[PDB]
């Protein structure tokens, strides 16, 4: 058996959208150890959805200027925050990264068409390999927003928006953001 | 908004920290500051105190990150 | 309420940047009616889109 | 069951015979009516039936029908059906200006352009499809965009360059 | 203020003879305002008809006019 | 039951009352047609594979010329033929069949070949009433060339419909140079003495194959007159125009520009973003200053003679 | 109050699709024509005179008169479609074409289209010059 971190298993984690489940890493033939694998996985299109989804929080999460290549730093604050999640829950954490992941990223968007000058938008489909990309950075980003500048960790506060975008909550800074961006585009249709 | 936290506790902070405490399901300096308006520094050190009382269990301990769990 | 989709073909990649991709779509009912869709995105053959609306029609602003 | 019937020339009855599968599947199916085109009097005549859907199914139908009798092409004409608000406008050529002889002959000239040329440009920036008839001139497409598909098409044949025509429809093409 | 068309009336227009169809439509008429007969405003109008609204196995590209 | 290539382009899914169904190999793998592969991805297993035999094949070439369409059929269309003659010998009495079947029996008539004979919507009553368009042992072929050869043995078959075949209504080409006939309906030019002599000629086969061919007797096709013009030089050059005399003189490589030779898919609905609502005019290319129009475009112009009155001012390719 | 008719039988009138290039008229009549059931001009809808002679104005007139008339019993309409003619243009313009398919969706039973345009034989001077007008 394969546990990432050691501690934490892959066959619990169940996948509910079948839009999103190609497009959605570990289940079974993924399952590695540690984030941290170090493979070529944008050398051509469409490879950058057979990683792991635990290493795509990893890669999004050492993405600011100050922090710009420091992997080991972001896998300490990948491992410490599934701990505080399982701490909250109970529950498997990494079922609880994937319903957080589902309920983030939008599914219309708008798109600008037009001349120059003219600023119509009108809505388009999203993709299901951009839906989870626009999921991860919009849960990374809501870790920098209330851990800017404050006494929590990001270690933690990526654990309080990873909860409570799985509930689909309002508190969550990736709920808001597809609350709007889906909303916005049902104005444009 | 200022936040001028205690450096000390009070005689009622000390019972928050004895009593309520070591329910949390997840316990850590931030949080404790969070709840009980508390330097970093004197929270991080009462969660020594309820592990040194046996209060308290401890999963992971880092530079940067102390978790600790009701008891059980 | 909220359909599904099977990528059956790409046609295209249309918007004003080269942004879109035009795209045809079975859907997951295995209705025969395939109604086609610009997604946002890239996209491959075999992929499975979340549509709030099937009813876009071919209709120019 | 209430119908429509529309008339054909003699040059626009072989376009019906190349394209009697074409103009034949869209009317029959994607509304649900029926087509005939009555040889003892040569007019296209369509009905509705039980299978009749829309109220309306009729009447863009004939508008179809109607633009492709007109002169138009059969794909540029199938948007009729489908489009909420096409429209044609038809003119009379000396409509605008009293040409006759060459200087009728002139007019088409014009209008046309070597190769199609200026045809194939007024059609572009305008958002328009037009044929050309001897007298007749037949534009297809949105009211603003035929209202100034007129423009471009008045000044042709009172006179003007086509440069000065491709500079001035540009001028309203910005708004 | 006045509401026009309770002050009408309804008449019906029937064919000659030659055709089969008779009875092919309405024609609003004024009543009798006192002054003006309502017969006398009916008295001269004309008809436009078609063939096939008048004769049913025939082919309409043709009309007819006819006076009450 | 012999499969044919059209049978599955119309999409003719029909392995449940016929069950003797052979085919060739060759015949689904050269269709172009992508639902077909479709169609051969779920549905053939009932179906078998099958070749007939060299002493088959040159029986059925004999009578082919005879029946006049051994050039008019293609190559793979020869042996489905064949694939047919190993069934009949194998299950039908051989003793009902028949070759070398019977003369032209020409029924001369005063219609016009260009009338519309049995064109669906056209009418001389016969509406389309949305349902008949799916309304308009053996075998499934819709290639007359293929239907021809078959009723002359006295072999029923059937098709999409799924009652046998007793009428067979088409069209042929005779050559009114050499007497030529052809099945096809495609080409313009004749096969045998290769001129624009081909016409327009009705037939009407039974099941026994009861060859009668109404030659129109008519003498608007019957007619010289537009036939006499003087021809320019002959001129060799990337963009010279010879005025299309033979079927196969090495005509300059001219071609439409792919963005003017597409028109518009307005049938589907992915269609909203961007351009104008109908297609672009190509006005960049040297496609359009060459002035090169499509061969299908301007062919009422052929059909008028030479020796004309034009209007004054005109000018075709 | 009106036709006492059976309801397979329909009542029919005549709808005169006046157009022009200012705006565009429609006008229910009777089957003679000389009472007409209302008029509802293409001007008076839209309070902008730019836009006077729109498919818009012609789908708002339409519309507020198969109201009427589906108020007052007429189930069905001849067309008499009209473009200004004489000396000026001849063929109906789109703002007819407008109104036409705007009360076909609306409930009337829509039977003969006919295209009464005031057409010269020959006529007298064009109200253009010799240099032209625009059109
Ligand atoms: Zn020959």
């Amino acid at each position: 058996d394969i546990k990432l971190f050691g501690k934490w298993s892959t066959d619990d984690v169940q996948i509910n959208d079948i839009s999103l489940q190609d497009y959605i890493a570990v289940k079974e033939k993924y399952a590695k150890y540690l984030p941290h694998s170090a493979g070529r996985y944008a050398a051509k299109r469409f490879r950058k959805a057979q990683c792991p989804i635990v290493e795509r929080l990893t890669n999004s999460m050492m993405m600011h200027g100050r922090n710009n290549g420091k992997k080991l730093m972001t896998v300490r604050i990948v491992k410490h925050a599934f701990e505080i999640i399982h701490l909250l829950t109970g529950e498997n954490p990494l079922q609880v990264l994937v319903n957080a992941i589902i309920n983030s990223g939008p599914r219309e968007d708008s798109t600008r068409i037009g001349r120059a000058g003219t600023v119509r938008r009108q809505a388009v489909d999203v993709s299901p390999l951009r839906r989870v990309n626009q999921a991860i950075w919009l849960l990374c980003t809501g870790a920098r927003e209330a851990a800017f500048r404050n006494i929590k960790t990001i270690a933690e506060c990526l654990a309080d928006e990873l909860i409570n975008a799985a509930k689909g909550s309002s508190n969550s800074y990736a709920i808001k953001k597809k609350d709007e961006l889906e909303r916005v585009a049902k104005s444009n249709r | 908004d200022k936040l001028n936290n205690l450096v000390l506790f009070d005689k009622a902070t000390y019972d928050k920290l004895c009593k309520e405490v070591p329910n949390y399901k997840l316990i850590t300096p931030a949080v404790v500051s969070e709840r009980l308006k508390i330097r970093g520094s004197l929270a991080r050190a009462a969660l020594q105190e309820l592990l040194s009382k046996g209060l308290i269990k401890l999963v992971s301990k880092h530079r940067a990150q102390v978790i600790y769990t009701r008891n059980t | 309420p909220i359909k599904l989709a099977r990528v059956t073909k790409v046609l295209g990649r249309t918007g004003s940047q080269g942004q879109c991709t035009q795209v045809r779509v079975e859907f997951m009912d295995d209705t025969s009616r395939s109604i086609i869709r610009n997604v946002k995105g890239p996209v491959r053959e075999g992929d499975v889109l979340t549509l709030l609306e099937s009813e876009r029609e071919a209709r120019r602003l | 069951e209430e119908t429509r019937k529309i008339p054909v020339p003699a040059n626009r009855y072989t376009p019906l015979k190349e394209n009697w599968m074409k103009i034949f599947t869209p009317i029959v199916e994607h509304l649900g009516l029926q087509i005939r085109f009555n040889l003892k009097s040569r007019n296209v005549e369509i009905r509705t039936c039980k299978e009749t859907k829309d109220v309306s199914a009729l009447t863009k139908a004939a508008d179809f029908v109607k633009a492709f009798i007109l002169g138009f092409q059969v794909e540029d004409a199938l948007a009729l059906i489908r489009l909420d608000d096409l429209f044609l406008e038809s003119f009379e050529i000396t409509d605008v200006k009293p040409l006759k002889g060459d200087h009728l002959s002139r007019a088409i000239g014009r209008i046309a352009g070597k190769g199609g040329k200026t045809k194939f440009t007024i059609e572009n920036v305008t958002r328009t499809r037009i044929v050309l008839a001897d007298v007749k001139v037949h534009i297809l497409g949105s009211f603003q965009n035929i209202k100034m598909a007129r423009t471009a098409i008045c000044n042709l044949i009172l006179g003007n360059p086509p440069s000065k025509v491709y500079g001035n429809i540009r001028a309203v093409a910005s708004r | 203020v006045v509401d026009p068309f309770s002050k009408k009336d309804w008449y019906d227009v029937k064919a000659p003879a030659m055709f089969n169809i008779r009875n092919i439509g309405k024609t609003l008429v004024t009543r009798t305002q006192g002054t003006k007969i309502a017969s006398d405003g009916l008295k001269g109008r004309v008809f436009e008809v078609s063939l096939a609204d008048l004769q049913n196995d025939e082919v309409a590209f043709r009309k007819f006019k006819l006076i009450t | 039951v012999v499969a044919d290539a059209g049978a599955f382009l119309r999409h003719a899914a029909l392995q449940d009352i016929g069950k003797n169904i052979y085919t060739i190999r060759e015949v689904v793998t050269e269709i172009r047609d992508k639902a077909t592969r479709r169609r051969l991805a779920v549905l053939p297993y009932e179906l078998r594979f099958k070749e007939p035999l060299p002493e088959y094949v040159r029986l059925v070439t004999e009578f082919s010329k005879k029946t006049g369409d051994y050039p008019s059929l293609s190559a793979t269309d020869i042996q489905v033929l064949a694939l047919t003659y190993q069934l009949e010998a194998e299950f039908v009495g051989v003793s009902h069949l028949k070759q070398e079947p019977q003369k032209v029996k020409v029924s001369s008539s005063i219609q016009h070949p260009e009338t519309p004979l049995h064109i669906s919507g056209f009418h001389l009553g016969g509406w389309i009433t949305p349902s008949n368009i799916k309304q308009i042992v053996g075998c499934l072929t819709t290639d007359f060339a293929m239907q021809n050869v078959l009723l002359q043995m006295g072999l029923h078959v059937l098709a999409v419909n799924g009652m046998l075949i007793r009428e067979a209504r088409s069209y042929i080409l005779r050559c009114h140079g050499c007497f030529k006939t052809t099945s096809d309906m495609s080409r313009v030019f004749c096969s045998h003495c290769g001129n624009k002599t081909l016409k327009k000629v009705s037939v009407t086969v039974s099941d026994d194959g009861t060859l009668h061919m109404h030659f129109s007797r008519n003498p608007k096709v019957l007619n010289p007159r537009g036939l006499r013009y003087s021809l320019p030089t002959p001129k060799g050059g990337k963009y010279a125009i010879n005025p299309h005399l033979t079927e196969d003189q090495r005509f300059p490589q001219l071609r439409l520009s792919q963005k003017a030779r597409q028109k518009t898919n307005v049938f589907a609905p992915d269609y909203i973003a961007g351009v104008s609502p109908f297609v672009e005019n190509d006005i960049s290319s040297r496609s359009a200053t060459l002035q090169v129009r499509d061969s299908t475009l301007g062919a009422g112009r052929r059909r008028l003679n030479p020796n004309a009155s034009r209007k004054k001012f005109v000018k075709k390719r | 109050l009106g036709p006492q008719v059976a309801e397979g039988e329909n009542v029919f009138g005549v709808c005169h699709i006046f157009a022009s290039f200012n705006d565009t008229f429609v006008h229910v009549t009777d089957l003679s024509g000389k009472e007409t059931i209302c008029r509802v001009t293409g001007g008076m809808k839209v309070k902008a005179d730019r836009d006077e002679s729109s498919p818009y104005a012609a789908m708002l007139a339409a519309q507020d008169v198969a109201q009427r008339c589906k108020e007052l019993g007429i189930t069905a309409l001849h067309i008499k479609l009209r473009a200004t003619g004489g000396n000026r243009t001849k063929t109906p313009g789109p703002g007819a074409q407008s109104a036409l398919r705007a009360l076909a969706r609306s409930g009337m039973k829509i039977g003969r289209i006919e295209d009464v345009t005031p057409i010269p034989s020959d006529s007298t001077r064009r109200k253009g010059g010799r240099r032209g007008r625009r059109l």
